[PDB]
C-alpha cells in the first residue's frame, strides 16, 4: 500500500552495497519491491497462522521465527 | 497564574452551581434512558455539592493521582 | 471524434466554493560506501517505513493483529537477509553475462533457478 | 538568430495587455472604436509621403497588405489567450448568422496586431526564408513600430472598463470565465 | 466612541407586539437531499418543522403550504437559460450538458439531484407567497425556512444555492412596499442578493458576515453599492468566534440606525444557521439565544417582516434555533425542554433547546468593531 | 527605445520645494478667484 | 505636485502617515487647506451593455428598474484565484459530523419512503372499494397526483434494480390496478427493516454522541496542556512584562509625563484562594516521591512563610484553615 | 424478463418482482448496506462497553395547512493537457496524431454538442495527409503558393507554413518578459509579479495542527510580535505599541501583522482588516505610494508607475532643473548632500 513504496530507492542501494553490488538498474528497485512482499505474506501468513493456533491476538518474535522455521530460514537474538 | 485561574472558577461558582443543581432533565429521556449512564458512577458530576469546593477535590485527587487526565477534564467541561 | 475529459470536474474554480570543489568520478564514492554499508550493523531499510509496511500488509490476512515490537525486528532481519543473499547472487548471474550493472532479468532467473516462481 | 527592436513602451503596452487578459480576466472590446486594418491605412497614409520612391513605395504597399493577410489567417491559430477564444467562437458564430465570413482586420483592435509584431520573429524563423527578405521585413516592423510610438496615446489608452464605457478591455462575465476556463 | 460593550441582556417578549404569524413549509422539501457527502441538508427544514409542531406553536400561527413557482417567475431574476438548464438537468442526463455545467457552475459545489427543480421551485413559491401575503396585510411576519438562497446568482449557482429566493421576495414586497432592508445573519455574505440590489436605492443590503478568506470573498467594508444604491449596502466584516454579547452589540446598534435612518416598510431576515457555535462551515461563537436575539430585536421595530431561514450544515443546531426563533415571533419563550418529536435522537445529550456556545477565542476585539461601526454610521448618515 | 521609461533622479529638498511651490500655487489662485467672484457679484448686486 | 494625485488621496495617505502626531497632521491639514463619490468597492467589477442584454422573461419595468445586471462579483474574483481557507474543526467535530451524516443518511431514506408509502397505501384504498371493469383501464398520472414529481421516482429507483426502476415506474403509470400493492408491500418491508437498522444504529450514534460531543464543543480546551507548556514559562513571563515596558516608554515620549511606576497590575479579591492553592501545593508534596522528606517540609513551610509574609493573612489563620 | 405477464387478450394478470438483492447491499455512508445494522468492530469504540410515547402532533399539519396562490405573479407573469494551452480539461483527441486540443482551443472552435461525425484530425496531421495525398513535395506546393498569390511575397512563406502549424494559445516570447524582471510566468501560464504571494502549499493550510491554524485566529499566538532574526518587538506603526498580551488575558492582544513590500508591522485594528491575507495578492502596508490612481478632471484622468526594467535596459538620469521638473511620477530619491537649510 503506502508503505512499499516506503522501502526507499536508497535503501534498496544499502542492501544491494551490503550486497556488494556496484552498478544497479533503474528497474531493480519497484520489482525488488514486489519480490520482497511476496516473501513477507508467504512469511507473515504462517506466523499469523501459528498466532490465531495459539488462541493469541499478537504476533511474537518467537512465532516470527517458527514461520521462518517452517520456511526453513533461522534467525537468532529475536528469541527461539 | 493559579489564583487567577482559581478566581475565574471562584467568581463564577454560584452561578454553575445553581445551574447544576437545578437541572431538570427532559422526561423522554430519563423514560427512553438516553442520558450518559456515566459521570454518576463515578461521582464526576458535580450535583450536591459546591461546584469550586469539588473542583478542588477532583484536583486533589487528578495530583494524587488516582483521576485520570481524560476523566477529569471531561467532569470540567 | 473520441473525446475524453481531464479537468475530471463539473465546475471550475473548485477552490473558491463552499465546499575548486573536488568531484569524484562517476563511480569512486560507490566502492567508499560498499565499505560503510559493509562494516556497519544498522538495518538498511527506515524502522518507522518498515514497521508501516508490516502493518499495513499484514492486515489482509487477520483483522487488528498486534506485532510484538521484536516481531517486526526479527521480519526486519530477516528480509535483509533475504535480500542480501539474493543479491549476491544477483551480482553472481550479472557478472556471469560479462557485466557489472544488474538488471531486473539477473534476479528472475536468480529466482527461478532458485525455486520459488 | 532573428531580433526586433521593440520599444519598450510597446512592450510594457503588450505585458499589460497579458496582465489584463491572463489575471484580471478582461477581454478586448470587440470591434474596436480602432481596428488593425485602421491603423495600417492610417500608417501606410502617413509615411506613404515621408519620402518620394516609388520602389519604396510598392515594398510599403506589399508589407501593409502582407501583415493584413497574415494577420486574418493567423488570428484564429495563434495570436490570442484562452480566454478571448470564446469571444472569437462568438464572433464566428455571429459572422455565419449574417451569411458573412469574419474577416480579423475590420474586428480586431491593434492590441492584436502589436502580438503578431511581438510573436513575428519566431514564425520568422520557423520557415525557410532567406536572409533578405527576413532583414527587411524585420526593418519594416521596426519602422511601423517606431511610427507606433509617435501614436501610441491615441491606439493604447489606458481605461478602467468600471468607469468608462470606452475603454479598450471589458470586464468579463462569470459565464463566460466558466465557459472558456472550465472545459 | 461607538461600540459599547455589553453584556448579553435575557431575551423578553414584547406584548404590546403581537404579530401575525404565517408559516410556509411544503411537506416535500425534507426529501431532498444536496448529496450523500454534502454539508447542505434539506432535512433540517422538518425537523425544524416537528420542533415547532410538537411544540404546539401552530394554535398561535397559520400554516401554509405555498404554490411551488413555476418557470417563468424564477425569471422574475434569473435568466431564462438558467432556469431552463436547471429545469431540465437531472443526475441522468449530467453529460448531456456539459457547457452549461461549468456556464452556471451546477455540477461540483452544487451538485444535481433529481428534485433540483422540484426543491427551489419550494423556496422560490415560499418566499414570494410570503412576501405576497405581507403585502395583502393578512400577516405580519412570514415565516418561510424553505428558502434562505442568498448565494445564488442571476446566471449561476454559488455556495449550495441555485434559485435566490429572497430576490424573489424583495421583487414581491417593492410592489408594495417603497424600501425593504435585507438582513443577512448568515456567517456568509449575502453576494446574490447585495449584488441583485446593488445599485438600488429602494434596497438596503446589510450583511452580518465573516469575512476573512472565507467564502464568498465579497463583502467589504468599502462595498457601499454604486450609482442610485451608493450607501444603501451595508457590510459588517467580522472575525471568528464572535459570541452573543459582542454579537448583540454590533448588530443592534446598526440595525437601529438603518431603522431610523433608512426607514423601511418592510423587512427580509435571512436566518443562516451557519452563524451557531459548533457549524460544520461557519466559524461564529453564536449561541441559540445569540442567534434568536436579533430575530427579537428586529421584531421590536413593528416593520411587517420576512422571516427567511438559511444557512445551517448541522441540522440539530438549526433545527433548535429556528424552533427558538419562530416562538420568539409569537411572544412567547419556549421552555428549554424539548418535547418528544420523531428526530428526537438527533439533540443529545441533554435533549434540550439550547445550543451551547464553544468556549473558543472571541477575537473581535473593540476596537475593529469600533472603527467598522464607525465607517458604517458615517455611511448611513446619507440614506435620509 | 530606453529613453521613453526614464526614471528621474530627484532629491528630498527639490520635492521640498516643489510641494510647497504647488500649494501656494493653489491656495492662492483658489484665493484670488473667491476673491474676483466676490467682486463680480458685488458689482451685480450694484448694477441690479 | 505633479498634478497627479488629488487632494483628498494626499490627506488619506497623510493621515494614514501622521496620524498619531496629532497637532503635526493638523499643521498639515491645514497648512494644506483641506475642507471635510464613485467609490465602487475591490469586489465588484462592471460589465458591457453587451452582456446585460440576457432574457428575462418574467421581468417587468419595475424588474428592470430594481435589479443590477451590470455590476457583479464573483468568489474566484475575490479570491484572487487562490482559493479559500475552511475553519479548523477537531476530530471530535469531524466524527460528530459523520454521526450526523450518517443520521441524515438514514432518515432522508426512511422519510422518503415513507412519504411513498403514504402514497401508495392512499392509492391502494382508492383501489380497493372499486370493482374489476374499469379496474383494468384505470391509470395514474405523473406525481400519482402527489405534490412532487420525483420523490417516489427516487424511492422506486432505489428500492428496485437500477434498470428495472424505470419499467416498474412505467408500469405503475399504465397499470397500477396489479403493481401497486406489490410495490407498496415491498416499500412497507423496507420501510419497517430500514426502521430496525436504524434504532440499531440510533443506539451507537447516541452512544459516541456522549462521549464525543463535550470534547468537540471544547476548543481552546483540546489543546491547552500543549498551550500552558509552550507559554507558561520563563521566557513568555519576561516577554509579557518586557512588551508593557516597551509600550510604556514608547507611548512616554509622546503624551502621559506622569509615566507609571508599574506595569502589570494583579488583584486579589478573595483570601480564601490562597488557602486553596496552599491545599493543592501540600497535596502535590505529599504524593511526590522525586523530593527528599526533608526537602518536602522545607517546601511546606518555604510556601506557608511567603504567603504569611507577601500578603496579610497571618500564619494563625493559615494553620486554622488548612 | 417478462414483468408484465399479460394474457391472451392483453389483460393484465400478475407481474414478477425484479432482483432486489441486485443492489440491496450498496454501501452507504455508514460502510454498511442500510440493511445490516452496525458491526462489532465499529461498536467496540463507539459504544462506552461492549461485551461478547406516541403523542406527536406533527401528523396534524397536512389537515392545518392552506395552499397559497395569491402573488401578483399567479397564473402567469492521446494526453492529459490540451497542445494549444497546456491546461486540463476536456479535449477532442486527435485519431491520427497523440495531441489533444481543447474544444475552444481550436480553428474554428467546435461545439461541444456538434462534433464532427467520423475522425477528427489536427490541423498538423490534416496538413501531413495532404502532403501525402499529392504527389508533388512540400517545396513544390510552396514555391506555388509563392507565385499563386504573386500581390505578397515577403509574407507568403509566412502564409504558407502557418497551415500546417497546430493552433496553440499565444504566449509571449520571451524577449518580451525578460525586460520586466518583476513580471514572472504562472504554472498554467498566467501573469504573476510582485504583488502576488508564493502559493501555500496543502501541508500548511491542511495539514497542520488544530491549534495552529494559517488564520492566527484560532488561538493566542504571541510569537507573532517578536521579530524573528532581531528578537525585538514588532511595533505596530499607527498605535505605536505591540499588545502582545498576558496569556491570563490573551483578549487584550491585539493581532499584528507585517507588510510584505516593507515589512512595517500593522495592527489588524490600527488599519481596518478582519483577515490575515495568508494567500492570494501580497498584503500593501497604507504608508506605500501607489501603482496606480485616478483623478478628476472636473472624465479622470488615469496614471500607472512604470514596470519595473533590467539594469540592462533601464536608464536612470538625473534631472539639471531641480525646481518644477514635470516628472511623470515616475521618479527616484538619492541622498541629500547648512547652506542649503
Ligand atoms: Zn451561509
Ligand atoms: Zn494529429
Ligand atoms: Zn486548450
Ligand atoms: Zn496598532
Ligand atoms: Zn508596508
Amino acid at each position: 500500500r503506502d508503505n512499499i513504496q516506503g522501502i526507499t530507492k536508497p535503501a534498496i542501494r544499502r542492501l544491494a552495497r551490503r550486497g556488494g553490488v556496484k552498478r544497479i538498474s533503474g528497474l531493480i528497485y519497484e520489482e525488488t519491491r514486489g519480490v520482497l512482499k511476496v516473501f513477507l505474506e508467504n512469511v507473515i501468513r504462517d506466523a499469523v497462522t501459528y498466532t490465531e493456533h495459539a488462541k493469541r491476538k499478537t504476533v511474537t518474535a518467537m512465532d516470527v521465527v517458527y514461520a521462518l522455521k517452517r520456511q526453513g530460514r533461522t534467525l537468532y537474538g529475536f528469541g527461539g | 497564574t493559579i489564583y487567577e485561574r482559581l478566581l475565574e472558577i471562584k467568581q463564577m461558582n454560584e452561578r454553575v452551581t445553581k445551574e447544576i443543581n437545578t437541572r431538570s432533565t427532559v422526561t423522554f429521556a430519563k423514560d427512553l434512558d438516553l442520558l450518559s449512564s456515566q459521570l454518576s458512577e463515578m461521582g464526576l458530576d458535580f450535583v450536591g455539592e459546591d461546584a469550586y469546593k469539588q473542583v478542588l477535590r477532583l484536583s486533589r485527587r487528578l495530583i494524587n493521582g488516582d483521576l485520570e487526565h481524560q476523566w477529569f477534564e471531561e467532569s470540567l467541561r | 471524434a473520441r473525446t475524453k475529459q481531464t479537468a475530471r470536474k463539473s465546475t471550475g474554480g473548485k477552490a473558491p466554493r463552499k465546499q575548486k570543489p573536488h568531484r569524484y568520478r562517476p563511480g569512486t564514492v560507490a566502492l567508499r560506501e560498499i565499505r560503510r554499508y559493509q562494516k556497519s550493523t544498522e538495518l538498511l531499510i527506515r524502522k518507522l517505513p518498515f514497521q508501516r509496511l508490516v502493518r499495513e500488509i499484514a492486515q489482509d490476512f487477520k483483522t487488528d493483529l498486534r506485532f510484538q515490537s521484536s516481531a517486526v525486528m526479527a521480519l526486519q532481519e530477516a528480509s535483509e537477509a533475504y535480500l542480501v543473499a539474493l543479491f549476491e547472487d544477483t551480482n553472481l548471474a550479472a557478472i556471469h553475462a560479462k557485466r557489472v550493472t544488474i538488471m531486473p532479468k539477473d534476479i528472475q532467473l536468480a529466482r527461478r533457478i532458485r525455486g520459488e516462481r | 538568430k532573428i531580433s526586433l527592436q521593440i520599444p519598450i513602451k510597446l512592450k510594457s503596452v503588450l505585458v499589460d495587455d497579458w496582465e489584463y487578459v491572463t489575471k484580471d480576466k478582461k477581454i478586448c472590446r470587440l470591434p474596436a472604436d480602432v481596428t488593425v486594418e485602421m491603423v495600417l491605412n492610417k500608417y501606410e497614409h502617413e509615411v506613404s509621403q515621408e519620402l518620394e520612391s516609388p520602389g519604396s513605395q510598392s515594398q510599403l504597399s506589399e508589407y501593409c497588405a502582407g501583415l493584413k493577410l497574415y494577420f486574418d489567417k493567423c488570428l484564429g491559430n495563434m495570436l490570442l489567450y484562452r480566454l478571448e477564444r470564446l469571444q472569437y467562437d462568438e464572433l464566428l458564430k455571429k459572422s455565419s448568422k449574417d451569411q458573412k465570413p469574419l474577416v480579423p482586420i475590420r474586428i480586431y483592435g491593434a492590441i492584436h496586431l502589436l502580438r503578431l509584431i511581438s510573436v513575428l520573429p519566431e514564425l520568422i524563423s520557423s520557415t525557410t526564408m532567406d536572409l533578405q527578405s527576413c532583414q527587411l521585413l524585420i526593418k519594416q516592423t521596426e519602422d511601423f513600430l517606431v511610427w507606433l510610438l509617435m501614436h501610441v496615446d491615441e491606439y493604447f489608452n489606458d481605461k478602467d472598463p468600471n468607469r468608462s464605457d470606452d475603454a479598450l478591455y471589458v470586464n468579463t462575465s462569470s459565464q463566460y470565465e466558466g465557459v472558456a476556463l472550465g472545459m | 466612541m461607538v461600540y459599547e460593550a455589553t453584556p448579553f441582556d435575557p431575551i423578553t417578549v414584547k406584548p404590546s407586539d403581537k404579530r401575525r404569524v404565517a408559516y410556509f413549509y411544503d411537506a416535500d422539501v425534507g426529501n431532498y437531499a444536496y448529496g450523500a457527502g454534502h454539508p447542505m441538508k434539506p432535512h433540517r427544514i422538518r425537523m425544524a418543522h416537528s420542533l415547532i409542531m410538537n411544540y404546539g406553536l401552530y394554535k398561535k400561527m397559520e400554516i401554509y403550504r405555498a404554490k411551488p413557482a413555476t418557470k417563468q417567475e424564477m425569471c422574475q431574476f434569473h435568466t431564462d437559460e438558467y432556469i431552463d438548464f436547471l429545469s431540465r438537468v437531472t443526475p441522468d442526463n449530467l453529460e448531456m450538458f456539459k457547457r452549461e455545467s461549468v456556464k452556471f457552475n451546477v455540477g461540483d459545489d452544487c451538485p444535481v439531484f433529481d428534485g433540483l427543480y422540484e426543491y427551489c421551485s419550494i423556496s422560490g413559491g415560499g418566499s414570494m407567497e410570503g412576501a405576497a401575503r405581507l403585502n395583502r396585510g393578512k400577516c405580519d411576519v412570514a415565516v418561510n425556512y424553505a428558502g434562505g438562497l442568498h448565494h445564488a446568482k442571476k446566471s449561476e449557482a454559488s455556495g449550495f444555492c441555485y434559485l435566490n429566493d429572497i430576490v424573489l421576495g424583495i421583487i414581491e414586497l417593492l410592489r408594495y412596499h417603497p424600501r425593504v432592508l435585507y438582513i443577512d445573519i448568515d456567517v456568509h455574505h449575502g453576494d446574490g442578493v447585495e449584488e441583485a440590489f446593488y445599485t438600488t436605492d429602494r434596497v438596503m443590503t446589510c450583511s452580518f458576515h465573516k469575512y476573512g478568506e472565507f467564502f464568498p470573498g465579497t463583502g467589504e467594508l468599502r462595498d457601499i453599492g454604486v450609482g442610485a444604491g451608493k450607501n444603501y449596502a451595508v457590510n459588517v466584516p467580522l472575525r471568528d468566534g464572535i459570541d452573543d454579547a459582542t454579537y448583540r452589540s454590533v448588530f443592534e446598534p446598526v440595525i437601529k440606525k438603518i431603522m431610523e435612518w433608512y426607514q423601511p416598510s418592510a423587512v427580509v431576515l435571512q436566518c443562516g444557521g451557519d452563524s451557531l457555535s459548533g457549524d460544520r462551515l461557519g466559524c461564529f461563537n453564536l449561541s441559540m439565544e445569540g442567534h434568536a436575539n436579533c430575530v427579537n430585536y428586529v421584531k421590536s421595530f413593528g416593520i411587517p417582516m420576512m422571516v427567511v431561514g438559511g444557512g445551517g450544515y448541522t441540522m440539530r443546531n438549526v433545527a433548535r434555533t429556528w424552533c427558538f426563533e419562530t416562538g420568539l415571533l409569537n411572544n412567547v419563550v419556549l421552555d428549554k425542554d424539548l418535547p418528544y418529536n420523531e428526530y428526537y435522537e438527533y439533540y443529545g445529550p441533554d435533549y434540550k433547546l439550547s445550543v451551547r456556545p464553544s468556549n473558543m477565542f472571541n477575537v473581535n476585539t473593540p476596537e475593529y468593531l469600533d472603527k467598522v461601526m464607525t465607517n458604517i454610521f458615517a455611511n448611513l448618515e446619507n440614506t435620509k | 527605445f530606453n529613453q521613453d521609461f526614464k526614471i528621474t533622479q530627484i532629491d528630498e529638498n527639490s520635492i521640498k520645494y516643489d510641494f510647497f511651490d504647488k500649494i501656494y500655487k493653489s491656495k492662492m489662485v483658489q484665493k484670488r478667484k473667491l476673491f474676483q467672484f466676490q467682486e463680480s457679484l458685488i458689482d451685480k448686486l450694484v448694477s441690479n | 505636485s505633479q498634478d497627479i494625485l488629488d487632494l483628498d488621496d494626499l490627506v488619506e495617505k497623510v493621515d494614514f502617515y501622521l496620524g498619531s502626531n496629532k497637532e503635526l497632521f493638523t499643521w498639515f491639514k491645514n497648512f494644506v487647506g483641506y475642507q471635510e463619490c464613485e467609490a465602487f468597492g475591490p469586489s465588484y467589477k462592471r460589465l458591457p451593455k453587451s452582456d446585460t442584454f440576457m432574457p428575462c422573461s418574467g421581468r417587468d419595468d419595475m424588474c428592470w428598474e430594481v435589479l443590477n445586471d451590470e455590476w457583479v462579483g464573483h468568489p474566484v474574483w475575490a479570491s484572487e484565484d487562490s482559493g479559500f481557507i475552511a475553519h479548523r474543526k477537531n476530530q471530535y467535530e469531524e466524527t460528530l459530523f459523520k454521526i450526523e451524516e450518517e443520521r441524515h443518511e438514514y432518515d432522508f431514506y426512511i422519510e422518503s419512503n415513507l412519504r411513498t408509502i403514504q402514497c401508495l397505501e392512499t392509492i391502494v384504498n382508492k383501489i380497493e372499494n372499486m370493482t374489476e371493469n374499469e379496474k383494468a383501464n384505470f391509470k395514474l398520472p405523473p406525481g400519482l397526483g402527489h405534490t412532487s414529481m420525483t420523490i417516489y421516482k427516487k424511492v422506486i429507483r432505489k428500492v428496485y434494480d437500477k434498470e428495472r426502476g424505470f419499467e416498474i415506474i412505467d408500469a405503475l403509470h399504465e397499470h397500477p390496478a396489479v403493481t401497486a400493492p406489490v410495490v407498496l408491500k415491498r416499500l412497507k418491508q423496507k420501510d419497517e427493516e430500514w426502521r430496525r437498522a436504524q434504532r440499531e444504529w440510533n443506539k451507537v450514534w447516541r452512544e459516541l454522541e456522549q462521549k464525543v460531543f463535550f470534547k468537540s464543543l471544547d476548543h481552546l480546551g483540546l489543546t491547552f496542556k500543549q498551550a500552558d507548556k509552550k507559554l507558561l514559562t520563563t521566557k513568555q513571563l519576561i516577554s509579557e512584562i518586557s512588551s508593557i515596558k516597551v509600550d510604556q516608554t514608547n507611548k512616554k515620549i509622546h503624551w502621559l509625563t506622569p509615566k507609571p511606576k508599574s506595569q502589570l497590575d494583579f488583584d486579589f479579591p478573595d483570601k480564601n484562594i490562597f488557602y486553596d492553592i496552599l491545599c493543592l501545593a501540600d497535596t502535590f508534596i505529599t504524593h511526590t516521591t522525586a523530593y527528599s522528606n526533608p526537602d518536602k517540609e522545607r517546601l511546606k513551610d518555604l510556601l506557608k512563610y511567603f504567603i504569611s509574609l507577601f500578603f496579610s493573612i497571618s500564619f494563625e489563620k493559615i494553620e486554622e484553615s488548612l | 424478463k417478462e414483468l408484465l405477464e399479460k394474457d391472451s387478450k392483453g389483460n393484465i394478470i400478475k407481474l414478477n418482482e425484479p432482483s432486489t438483492i441486485s443492489e440491496d447491499s450498496k454501501v452507504s455512508v455508514t460502510g454498511l448496506p442500510l440493511n445490516k445494522g452496525p458491526s462489532e468492530k465499529i461498536k467496540r469504540e463507539s459504544l462506552w462497553n461492549y461485551r461478547k410515547r406516541n403523542d406527536l402532533k406533527t401528523f396534524l399539519t397536512e389537515n392545518m395547512t392552506e395552499e397559497s396562490n395569491i402573488r401578483s405573479t399567479i397564473g402567469w407573469n492521446n494526453e492529459d493537457f490540451c497542445s494549444a494551452c497546456n491546461q486540463s480539461g476536456s479535449f477532442l483527441c486527435c485519431d491520427t496524431c497523440p495531441k489533444s486540443f481543447h474544444f475552444l482551443c481550436l480553428d474554428p472552435p467546435i461545439d461541444p454538442n456538434n462534433l464532427p461525425k467520423g475522425d477528427w484530425h489536427c490541423n498538423e496531421c490534416k496538413f501531413k495527409i495532404f502532403i501525402n495525398n499529392s504527389m508533388a513535395t512540400l517545396k513544390k506546393i510552396e514555391s506555388n503558393f509563392i507565385k499563386q498569390n504573386n500581390n505578397v511575397k515577403i509574407f507568403a512563406k509566412l502564409l504558407f507554413n502557418i497551415d500546417s502549424h497546430n493552433p496553440k494559445q499565444f504566449q509571449l516570447p520571451n524577449y518580451i518578459k525578460e525586460t520586466f524582471p518583476a513580471v514572472k510566468t504562472g504554472s498554467r501560464g498566467q501573469y504573476s509579479d510582485e504583488n502576488d504571494k508564493i502559493p501555500l502549499t496543502d501541508r500548511q493550510l491542511f495539514n497542520t495542527s488544530y491549534g495552529q491554524s494559517i488564520t492566527k485566529l484560532d488561538s493566542y499566538n504571541p510569537d507573532t510580535h517578536i521579530d524573528s532574526n532581531s528578537g525585538k518587538f514588532l511595533i505596530c506603526y499607527k498605535c505605536n505599541q505591540t499588545r502582545l498580551g498576558s496569556w491570563s488575558h490573551p483578549e487584550n492582544s491585539r493581532l499584528i501583522m507585517t507588510c510584505d513590500y516593507c515589512q512595517t508591522p500593522w495592527h489588524l485594528d490600527c488599519v481596518p482588516r478582519a483577515s490575515f491575507k495568508n494567500l492570494g495578492s501580497k498584503w500593501k502596508c497604507p504608508l506605500h505610494s501607489p501603482t496606480k490612481v485616478y483623478k478628476k478632471i472636473h472624465n479622470y484622468k488615469v496614471w500607472k508607475k512604470q514596470r519595473l526594467i533590467n539594469k540592462k535596459n533601464q536608464l536612470y538620469y538625473e534631472p539639471l532643473q531641480k525646481i518644477g521638473y514635470q516628472n511623470n511620477g515616475n521618479i527616484q530619491i538619492i541622498p541629500t548632500t547648512n547652506s542649503i537649510k
